[PDB]
Protein backbone atom coordinates (compact mmCIF):
# COMPACT_ATOMS: atom_id res chain seq x y z
CA UNK A 1 0.00 0.00 0.00
CA UNK A 2 2.37 2.62 -1.29
CA UNK A 3 2.35 4.65 -3.99
CA UNK A 4 3.33 3.61 -7.43
CA UNK A 5 7.07 4.78 -7.90
CA UNK A 6 7.55 6.85 -11.57
CA UNK A 7 10.12 5.12 -13.38
CA UNK A 8 9.78 7.44 -16.20
CA UNK A 9 11.39 6.15 -19.23
CA UNK A 10 13.86 4.25 -17.65
CA UNK A 11 13.64 0.27 -18.48
CA UNK A 12 14.12 -2.20 -15.45
CA UNK A 13 15.11 -5.65 -17.20
CA UNK A 14 14.88 -8.94 -14.80
CA UNK A 15 18.59 -9.18 -12.83
CA UNK A 16 19.68 -6.16 -14.62
CA UNK A 17 20.93 -3.18 -12.66
CA UNK A 18 19.34 0.49 -13.22
CA UNK A 19 19.28 3.58 -11.99
CA UNK A 20 16.29 5.99 -11.60
CA UNK A 21 16.59 9.86 -11.53
CA UNK A 22 13.04 11.02 -11.60
CA UNK A 23 12.28 14.92 -12.32
CA UNK A 24 9.51 15.06 -9.40
CA UNK A 25 10.09 15.71 -5.77
CA UNK A 26 7.85 13.82 -4.07
CA UNK A 27 8.86 10.49 -4.57
CA UNK A 28 11.51 11.59 -2.25
CA UNK A 29 8.77 12.38 0.50
CA UNK A 30 7.98 8.44 0.31
CA UNK A 31 12.04 7.72 0.56
CA UNK A 32 12.62 9.51 3.99
CA UNK A 33 9.49 7.60 5.40
CA UNK A 34 10.87 4.82 5.32
CA UNK A 35 14.67 5.31 6.59
CA UNK A 36 13.80 4.48 10.22
CA UNK A 37 12.25 1.41 9.00
CA UNK A 38 14.54 -1.92 9.93
CA UNK A 39 14.72 -3.44 6.56
CA UNK A 40 15.21 -0.73 3.96
CA UNK A 41 13.52 -1.78 0.31
CA UNK A 42 11.71 -0.79 -2.84
CA UNK A 43 8.79 -2.42 -5.09
CA UNK A 44 9.28 -1.49 -9.11
CA UNK A 45 6.79 -1.68 -11.79
CA UNK A 46 7.12 -1.02 -15.78
CA UNK A 47 4.53 1.90 -17.52
CA UNK A 48 2.86 0.97 -20.32
CA UNK A 49 2.66 3.14 -23.81
CA UNK A 50 1.60 6.79 -23.54
CA UNK A 51 3.76 7.84 -20.64
CA UNK A 52 1.83 10.41 -18.68
CA UNK A 53 2.93 11.53 -14.72
CA UNK A 54 -1.40 12.47 -14.13
CA UNK A 55 -2.20 8.80 -14.90
CA UNK A 56 0.90 7.07 -12.70
CA UNK A 57 -1.13 8.91 -9.91
CA UNK A 58 -4.70 8.88 -10.91
CA UNK A 59 -5.21 5.00 -11.89
CA UNK A 60 -3.64 1.95 -11.21
CA UNK A 61 -4.34 -0.50 -14.45
CA UNK A 62 -2.44 1.59 -16.58
CA UNK A 63 0.94 -0.17 -15.16
CA UNK A 64 1.31 -3.99 -16.39
CA UNK A 65 0.48 -6.77 -13.69
CA UNK A 66 4.06 -8.47 -13.47
CA UNK A 67 6.20 -6.59 -10.84
CA UNK A 68 9.78 -6.80 -9.82
CA UNK A 69 10.43 -6.33 -5.80
CA UNK A 70 13.98 -5.72 -4.54
CA UNK A 71 16.05 -4.41 -1.87
CA UNK A 72 18.06 -0.83 -2.05
CA UNK A 73 21.70 -0.61 -2.00
CA UNK A 74 22.54 3.14 -1.33
CA UNK A 75 21.63 6.66 -2.00
CA UNK A 76 23.85 9.05 -3.35
CA UNK A 77 21.89 12.50 -5.12
CA UNK A 78 24.92 13.80 -6.64
CA UNK A 79 22.88 15.90 -9.25
CA UNK A 80 19.72 15.52 -8.36
CA UNK A 81 17.39 15.26 -5.31
CA UNK A 82 16.18 11.74 -5.83
CA UNK A 83 18.99 9.29 -6.92
CA UNK A 84 17.61 5.84 -6.31
CA UNK A 85 19.53 2.52 -7.22
CA UNK A 86 16.90 -0.13 -8.44
CA UNK A 87 17.33 -3.68 -9.19
CA UNK A 88 14.98 -6.97 -10.69
CA UNK A 89 15.84 -9.34 -8.30
CA UNK A 90 12.16 -11.17 -7.16
CA UNK A 91 9.81 -10.78 -10.15
CA UNK A 92 6.20 -11.51 -8.97
CA UNK A 93 2.80 -11.31 -10.77
CA UNK A 94 0.74 -9.56 -8.02
CA UNK A 95 -2.52 -11.15 -7.99
CA UNK A 96 -4.29 -7.19 -7.80
CA UNK A 97 -2.13 -4.64 -7.71
CA UNK A 98 -4.73 -2.07 -6.80
CA UNK B 1 8.00 38.87 -43.46
CA UNK B 2 5.75 35.83 -43.63
CA UNK B 3 6.68 33.00 -41.48
CA UNK B 4 5.38 29.79 -39.94
CA UNK B 5 6.52 27.05 -38.04
CA UNK B 6 6.02 24.17 -40.26
CA UNK B 7 8.58 21.87 -38.09
CA UNK B 8 7.39 18.40 -39.12
CA UNK B 9 8.94 15.99 -37.21
CA UNK B 10 7.24 11.53 -37.52
CA UNK B 11 8.07 9.25 -35.12
CA UNK B 12 7.09 5.66 -34.99
CA UNK B 13 4.91 5.21 -32.33
CA UNK B 14 6.80 2.56 -31.12
CA UNK B 15 9.49 4.04 -29.27
CA UNK B 16 11.91 1.65 -27.91
CA UNK B 17 14.03 0.51 -30.56
CA UNK B 18 13.84 3.32 -33.19
CA UNK B 19 16.90 4.66 -30.33
CA UNK B 20 19.27 2.69 -31.17
CA UNK B 21 20.79 4.47 -34.07
CA UNK B 22 20.76 7.78 -31.94
CA UNK B 23 22.76 5.35 -29.80
CA UNK B 24 25.56 4.95 -32.81
CA UNK B 25 25.43 8.49 -33.57
CA UNK B 26 26.70 9.29 -30.20
CA UNK B 27 29.22 6.10 -29.79
CA UNK B 28 30.41 7.83 -33.22
CA UNK B 29 30.64 11.29 -31.33
CA UNK B 30 32.18 10.03 -28.72
CA UNK B 31 35.09 8.27 -30.37
CA UNK B 32 35.18 11.76 -32.57
CA UNK B 33 35.83 13.63 -29.80
CA UNK B 34 38.27 11.32 -28.19
CA UNK B 35 40.43 10.39 -30.73
CA UNK B 36 39.47 14.15 -32.20
CA UNK B 37 38.92 15.95 -29.05
CA UNK B 38 37.88 19.30 -30.77
CA UNK B 39 35.25 20.40 -27.18
CA UNK B 40 35.33 19.42 -23.95
CA UNK B 41 34.12 15.77 -23.25
CA UNK B 42 31.81 16.52 -19.71
CA UNK B 43 29.24 17.67 -21.89
CA UNK B 44 28.71 14.78 -23.71
CA UNK B 45 28.01 13.44 -19.83
CA UNK B 46 26.02 16.24 -19.56
CA UNK B 47 23.66 15.52 -22.22
CA UNK B 48 23.32 11.23 -22.34
CA UNK B 49 20.73 9.16 -23.80
CA UNK B 50 20.13 7.22 -20.52
CA UNK B 51 18.50 10.02 -18.53
CA UNK B 52 15.29 10.21 -20.43
CA UNK B 53 15.52 13.86 -20.37
CA UNK B 54 16.04 14.27 -24.18
CA UNK B 55 12.49 15.99 -24.36
CA UNK B 56 13.30 17.51 -28.57
CA UNK B 57 15.18 14.64 -29.73
CA UNK B 58 15.28 16.73 -32.81
CA UNK B 59 17.14 19.03 -30.89
CA UNK B 60 19.56 16.11 -29.66
CA UNK B 61 20.10 15.03 -32.77
CA UNK B 62 20.84 18.63 -34.41
CA UNK B 63 23.35 18.91 -31.40
CA UNK B 64 25.11 15.79 -32.04
CA UNK B 65 25.21 16.61 -35.67
CA UNK B 66 26.81 20.06 -34.93
CA UNK B 67 30.38 18.23 -33.52
CA UNK B 68 31.26 17.45 -37.13
CA UNK B 69 33.04 19.79 -39.11
CA UNK B 70 31.42 19.30 -43.06
CA UNK B 71 30.59 22.78 -44.59
CA UNK B 72 27.74 24.71 -43.51
CA UNK B 73 25.90 23.62 -47.49
CA UNK B 74 25.60 19.99 -45.96
CA UNK B 75 24.28 21.05 -43.03
CA UNK B 76 21.75 22.69 -45.32
CA UNK B 77 21.35 20.30 -47.14
CA UNK B 78 20.50 17.74 -44.17
CA UNK B 79 17.75 20.44 -43.35
CA UNK B 80 16.40 19.54 -46.64
CA UNK B 81 16.28 15.77 -46.10
CA UNK B 82 12.39 15.55 -44.60
CA UNK B 83 12.84 12.42 -42.97
CA UNK B 84 14.15 11.07 -39.92
CA UNK B 85 16.24 8.13 -40.85
CA UNK B 86 17.85 10.28 -43.72
CA UNK B 87 19.12 13.14 -41.92
CA UNK B 88 20.41 10.69 -39.19
CA UNK B 89 22.05 8.90 -42.36
CA UNK B 90 23.40 11.92 -43.10
CA UNK B 91 24.36 12.85 -39.59
CA UNK B 92 26.22 9.72 -39.35
CA UNK B 93 27.94 10.05 -43.06
CA UNK B 94 29.60 13.66 -42.10
CA UNK B 95 30.84 12.38 -38.68
CA UNK B 96 32.49 9.18 -40.27
CA UNK B 97 33.87 11.16 -43.67
CA UNK B 98 35.43 13.42 -40.97
CA UNK B 99 36.47 10.77 -39.00
CA UNK B 100 38.42 9.16 -42.13
CA UNK B 101 40.57 12.52 -42.29
CA UNK B 102 41.61 12.54 -38.89
CA UNK B 103 42.70 8.58 -38.30
CA UNK B 104 44.82 9.66 -41.55
CA UNK B 105 46.12 12.93 -39.80
CA UNK B 106 46.44 10.91 -36.64
CA UNK B 107 48.31 8.00 -37.97
CA UNK B 108 50.70 10.18 -40.27
CA UNK B 109 51.48 12.00 -37.12
CA UNK B 110 52.56 9.14 -35.32
CA UNK B 111 54.00 7.51 -37.99
CA UNK B 112 56.65 10.15 -39.15
CA UNK B 113 57.06 11.04 -35.71
CA UNK B 114 58.12 7.64 -35.46
CA UNK B 115 60.28 7.67 -38.13
CA UNK B 116 62.17 10.58 -36.56
CA UNK B 117 62.68 8.21 -33.40
CA UNK B 118 64.00 5.26 -35.55
CA UNK B 119 66.72 8.22 -37.43
CA UNK B 120 67.70 9.46 -34.25
CA UNK B 121 68.01 6.09 -32.16
CA UNK B 122 70.48 4.76 -35.07
CA UNK B 123 72.30 7.91 -34.67
CA UNK B 124 72.22 7.24 -31.29
CA UNK B 125 73.41 3.62 -31.71
CA UNK B 126 76.14 4.87 -34.15
CA UNK B 127 77.42 7.23 -31.61
CA UNK B 128 77.72 4.23 -28.98
CA UNK B 129 79.52 2.32 -32.09
CA UNK B 130 82.48 5.33 -32.29
CA UNK B 131 82.66 5.75 -28.63
CA UNK B 132 83.11 2.13 -27.79
CA UNK B 133 85.36 1.91 -31.11
CA UNK B 134 87.69 5.02 -30.42
CA UNK B 135 88.19 3.87 -26.34
CA UNK B 136 87.84 0.14 -26.15
CA UNK B 137 90.02 -0.16 -29.51
CA UNK B 138 93.41 1.40 -28.40
CA UNK B 139 96.26 -0.14 -26.82
CA UNK B 140 97.61 3.08 -24.73
CA UNK B 141 96.18 6.10 -26.36
CA UNK B 142 95.54 7.91 -29.39
CA UNK B 143 97.86 11.06 -28.89
CA UNK C 1 30.83 -15.62 -15.96
CA UNK C 2 30.97 -18.34 -18.19
CA UNK C 3 29.57 -21.04 -18.94
CA UNK C 4 32.16 -23.95 -18.57
CA UNK C 5 32.71 -22.44 -14.83
CA UNK C 6 29.06 -24.22 -13.89
CA UNK C 7 28.96 -21.64 -11.55
CA UNK C 8 25.60 -20.17 -13.25
CA UNK C 9 23.17 -22.33 -10.11
CA UNK C 10 20.20 -20.31 -11.30
CA UNK C 11 20.19 -20.07 -15.14
CA UNK C 12 16.73 -18.16 -15.57
CA UNK C 13 18.83 -14.99 -14.07
CA UNK C 14 21.90 -15.24 -16.83
CA UNK C 15 18.81 -15.84 -19.46
CA UNK C 16 17.51 -13.03 -18.41
CA UNK C 17 20.48 -10.98 -18.46
CA UNK C 18 21.18 -12.06 -21.50
CA UNK C 19 17.93 -11.41 -23.05
CA UNK C 20 18.47 -7.69 -21.72
CA UNK C 21 20.62 -7.20 -24.66
CA UNK C 22 17.46 -7.49 -27.36
CA UNK C 23 16.51 -4.55 -28.48
CA UNK C 24 12.81 -4.96 -28.59
CA UNK C 25 10.02 -2.79 -27.05
CA UNK C 26 9.70 -3.52 -23.09
CA UNK C 27 5.88 -4.10 -23.98
CA UNK C 28 7.37 -6.96 -26.19
CA UNK C 29 9.34 -8.17 -23.10
CA UNK C 30 6.17 -8.10 -20.54
CA UNK C 31 4.47 -10.63 -24.01
CA UNK C 32 7.31 -12.43 -23.12
CA UNK C 33 6.85 -12.59 -19.53
CA UNK C 34 3.22 -14.03 -20.33
CA UNK C 35 4.71 -16.98 -21.03
CA UNK C 36 4.79 -19.85 -18.49
CA UNK C 37 6.97 -22.54 -19.76
CA UNK C 38 10.19 -22.20 -20.70
CA UNK C 39 10.62 -23.51 -24.08
CA UNK C 40 7.93 -20.69 -25.27
CA UNK C 41 10.31 -17.55 -23.80
CA UNK C 42 13.16 -20.00 -25.21
CA UNK C 43 11.82 -19.75 -28.61
CA UNK C 44 10.15 -16.56 -28.70
CA UNK C 45 13.41 -15.19 -27.31
CA UNK C 46 15.11 -17.10 -30.50
CA UNK C 47 12.24 -15.16 -32.97
CA UNK C 48 13.53 -11.99 -30.89
CA UNK D 1 73.04 -18.60 -16.89
CA UNK D 2 75.81 -16.49 -15.10
CA UNK D 3 77.79 -16.20 -18.12
CA UNK D 4 74.80 -14.96 -20.26
CA UNK D 5 73.60 -12.83 -17.54
CA UNK D 6 76.90 -11.51 -16.68
CA UNK D 7 76.60 -10.19 -20.24
CA UNK D 8 73.19 -8.92 -20.25
CA UNK D 9 74.21 -6.85 -17.32
CA UNK D 10 77.18 -5.48 -18.66
CA UNK D 11 74.78 -4.60 -22.07
CA UNK D 12 72.31 -2.75 -19.50
CA UNK D 13 74.75 -0.78 -17.73
CA UNK D 14 76.37 0.13 -21.38
CA UNK D 15 72.99 1.72 -22.62
CA UNK D 16 72.44 3.47 -19.25
CA UNK D 17 75.98 5.01 -19.85
CA UNK D 18 75.68 6.16 -23.29
CA UNK D 19 72.15 7.63 -22.29
CA UNK D 20 73.65 9.44 -19.35
CA UNK D 21 76.53 10.83 -21.62
CA UNK D 22 73.47 12.46 -24.01
CA UNK D 23 71.67 13.67 -20.19
CA UNK D 24 75.36 15.09 -19.70
CA UNK D 25 75.08 16.40 -23.09
CA UNK D 26 72.03 18.69 -22.96
CA UNK D 27 71.37 18.96 -19.02
CA UNK D 28 74.68 21.24 -19.33
CA UNK D 29 73.32 22.50 -22.33
CA UNK D 30 70.28 23.84 -20.60
CA UNK D 31 72.23 25.70 -18.17
CA UNK D 32 74.58 27.26 -20.60
CA UNK D 33 71.60 28.47 -22.76
CA UNK D 34 70.01 29.90 -19.52
CA UNK D 35 73.31 31.63 -18.83
CA UNK D 36 73.66 32.88 -22.32
CA UNK D 37 70.03 34.18 -22.44
CA UNK D 38 71.29 36.17 -19.18
CA UNK D 39 74.08 37.28 -20.83
CA UNK D 40 72.18 39.07 -24.03
CA UNK D 41 69.56 40.45 -21.54
CA UNK D 42 72.60 42.85 -20.09
CA UNK D 43 72.09 45.83 -22.87
CA UNK D 44 74.14 46.03 -25.67
CA UNK D 45 77.26 43.89 -24.67
CA UNK D 46 79.72 41.10 -26.22
CA UNK D 47 81.85 42.88 -28.58
CA UNK D 48 80.10 42.02 -31.77
CA UNK D 49 81.26 41.05 -35.81
CA UNK E 1 66.76 -47.97 -36.25
CA UNK E 2 66.67 -49.44 -32.80
CA UNK E 3 66.06 -47.05 -29.77
CA UNK E 4 65.40 -46.86 -26.22
CA UNK E 5 64.22 -44.21 -23.62
CA UNK E 6 67.56 -44.03 -21.84
CA UNK E 7 66.76 -40.65 -20.08
CA UNK E 8 68.97 -40.82 -17.03
CA UNK E 9 67.63 -38.99 -13.82
CA UNK E 10 69.48 -40.59 -10.84
CA UNK E 11 68.38 -38.44 -7.44
CA UNK E 12 69.18 -38.95 -3.77
CA UNK E 13 66.51 -40.25 -1.30
CA UNK E 14 67.17 -37.36 1.20
CA UNK E 15 65.47 -34.59 -0.78
CA UNK E 16 65.43 -31.58 1.78
CA UNK E 17 68.76 -29.87 0.73
CA UNK E 18 68.65 -30.95 -2.94
CA UNK E 19 65.17 -28.18 -3.41
CA UNK E 20 66.96 -25.35 -1.82
CA UNK E 21 69.19 -25.39 -5.49
CA UNK E 22 65.83 -25.03 -6.67
CA UNK E 23 65.38 -21.71 -5.24
CA UNK E 24 68.30 -20.49 -6.71
CA UNK E 25 67.43 -21.79 -10.07
CA UNK E 26 64.27 -19.65 -9.80
CA UNK E 27 66.05 -16.73 -8.38
CA UNK E 28 68.39 -16.88 -10.96
CA UNK E 29 65.54 -16.93 -13.54
CA UNK E 30 63.45 -14.29 -12.35
CA UNK E 31 66.59 -12.04 -12.44
CA UNK E 32 67.44 -13.27 -16.38
CA UNK E 33 63.39 -12.44 -16.93
CA UNK E 34 63.56 -9.14 -14.80
CA UNK E 35 66.96 -7.19 -15.85
CA UNK E 36 67.12 -8.31 -19.22
CA UNK E 37 63.46 -9.25 -20.29
CA UNK E 38 62.94 -11.60 -23.08
CA UNK E 39 59.24 -13.50 -22.86
CA UNK E 40 56.50 -12.52 -21.14
CA UNK E 41 56.36 -12.80 -17.36
CA UNK E 42 52.77 -14.48 -16.95
CA UNK E 43 53.94 -18.38 -17.38
CA UNK E 44 56.32 -17.95 -14.65
CA UNK E 45 53.46 -17.27 -12.64
CA UNK E 46 51.46 -20.20 -13.89
CA UNK F 1 67.24 -20.86 12.22
CA UNK F 2 70.57 -21.64 12.81
CA UNK F 3 71.10 -24.82 10.74
CA UNK F 4 68.80 -23.21 7.95
CA UNK F 5 71.16 -20.15 8.13
CA UNK F 6 73.98 -22.37 8.28
CA UNK F 7 73.02 -23.85 4.96
CA UNK F 8 71.94 -20.70 3.17
CA UNK F 9 75.20 -19.44 4.32
CA UNK F 10 77.64 -22.45 3.30
CA UNK F 11 75.45 -22.78 0.03
CA UNK F 12 76.07 -18.72 -0.66
CA UNK F 13 79.75 -18.89 0.35
CA UNK F 14 79.92 -22.27 -2.21
CA UNK F 15 78.52 -20.26 -5.14
CA UNK F 16 80.10 -17.26 -4.65
CA UNK F 17 83.56 -19.15 -4.73
CA UNK F 18 82.37 -21.01 -7.84
CA UNK F 19 80.82 -17.74 -9.02
CA UNK F 20 84.62 -16.77 -8.35
CA UNK F 21 86.45 -19.46 -10.29
CA UNK F 22 83.83 -18.58 -13.12
CA UNK F 23 84.92 -14.59 -13.29
CA UNK F 24 88.42 -16.41 -13.37
CA UNK F 25 87.54 -16.31 -16.86
CA UNK F 26 89.94 -13.72 -18.61
CA UNK F 27 88.85 -10.18 -20.15
CA UNK F 28 89.89 -10.94 -23.52
CA UNK F 29 86.82 -13.23 -23.57
CA UNK F 30 84.23 -9.92 -22.57
CA UNK F 31 85.71 -7.82 -24.77
CA UNK F 32 85.15 -10.67 -27.34
CA UNK F 33 82.09 -11.00 -26.27
CA UNK F 34 81.50 -7.45 -26.99
CA UNK F 35 83.49 -7.54 -30.10
CA UNK F 36 80.87 -10.61 -31.54
CA UNK F 37 78.20 -8.01 -30.53
CA UNK F 38 79.96 -5.44 -32.53
CA UNK F 39 80.00 -7.76 -35.42
CA UNK F 40 76.28 -8.37 -35.67
CA UNK F 41 75.33 -5.00 -34.43
CA UNK F 42 74.78 -3.64 -38.34
CA UNK F 43 76.86 -4.42 -41.47
CA UNK F 44 79.86 -5.61 -41.53
CA UNK F 45 80.93 -3.65 -44.21
CA UNK F 46 83.04 -1.09 -43.65
CA UNK F 47 84.68 -0.70 -46.92
CA UNK F 48 86.53 2.33 -46.15
CA UNK F 49 90.46 1.88 -45.14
Amino acid sequence: HLPLIAITRNPVFPRFIKIIEVKNKKLVELLRRKVRLAQPYVGVFLKRDDSNESDVVESLDEIYHTGTFAQIHEMQDLGDKLRMIVMGHRRVHISRQL
Amino acid sequence: MVEVENVVHEDFQVTEEVKALTAEIVKTIRDIIALNPLYRESVLQMMQAGQRVVDNPIYLSDMGAALTGAESHELQDVLEETNIPKRLYKALSLLKKEFELSKLQQRLGREVEEKIKQTHRKYLLQEQLKIIKKELGLEKDDK
